């Protein structure tokens, strides 16, 4: 209801804010969240690092709400046809905020909710079970945090 | 070509940490 | 469920990391979304044009489990005595911020989720009837965003 | 004292922006 969506939307508000004070000392308020900074830190530092690189691929995106889902698929498969590992995965993310960015750039924000569908299927089916055999999320925190 | 080059910084980025 | 959670957690991990590279580009996942950027911006900002008189008032901050609450009521009761403003709300926020991280500091991680409840109840019941008067959180967004 | 510093700070950032 309006109320208690009302009450649910200030309580998330505090917890986010909460949640981004507490890792600015490197300090976390839950393993979740811990995993949401690494992720985040991450794929600005590869976006950094490999800047030239990333905007050579990137400007090869020429997407169409129909040729999207292709486009999408097509690149992740190639990603991870010879394996996984944590940096094709900070590429995978890296990858699908690219293309809402372009989306939203190219007034196709339609794409970015189904961009978002796509890779939390692609993370369930295809990369969860690599992540699991090694270590979870939380050997990513300790590695990329 | 984009998977590709996307695949190459993501196996740099992967042998800096892991 | 086990299962479900996984999958509720890799969605949430997914949107997580797109809303935040939209907000690099000046772009949002949402409204909600949107106003939590503008919150964190607006508190970053606070805390760093007025960093003497934050970092002072911070390190008046003497808390023990058994004087949190009433620390914190106290100062919030006294912020907001003779008006509500956005700068006030900020204030309020950043406040709950430097007392979260600075129970971490002193072993007293049980005050984290406290504070959030604390600050959430004080939200809903004595702010939010001004928030909706000026204009709600979109307003906010408007004006520090 | 605290929430007279933190007032005066809160009022000088919303007289910035609002």
């Amino acid at each position: 209801g309006p109320l208690g969506s009302m009450s649910q939307s200030n309580r998330e508000l505090v917890v986010d804010f909460l949640s981004y004070k507490l890792s600015q000392k490197g300090y976390s308020w839950s393993q979740m969240a811990a995993v949401k900074q690494a992720l985040r830190e991450a794929g600005d530092e590869f976006e950094l690092r490999y800047r030239r690189a990333f905007s050579d691929l990137t400007s090869q995106l020429h997407i169409t709400p129909g040729t999207a889902y292709q486009s999408f698929e097509q690149v992740v498969n190639e990603l991870f046809r010879d394996g996984v590992n944590w940096g094709r995965i900070v590429a995978f993310f890296s990858f699908g905020g690219a293309l809402c960015v372009e989306s939203v750039d190219k007034e196709m924000q339609v794409l970015v909710s189904r961009i978002a569908a796509w890779m939390a299927t692609y993370l369930n089916d295809h990369l969860e079970p690599w992540i699991q055999e090694n270590g979870g999320w939380d050997t990513f925190v300790e590695l990329y945090g | 070509w984009i998977a590709q080059e996307l695949r190459e910084i993501g196996d740099k980025f992967n042998a800096y940490y892991a």
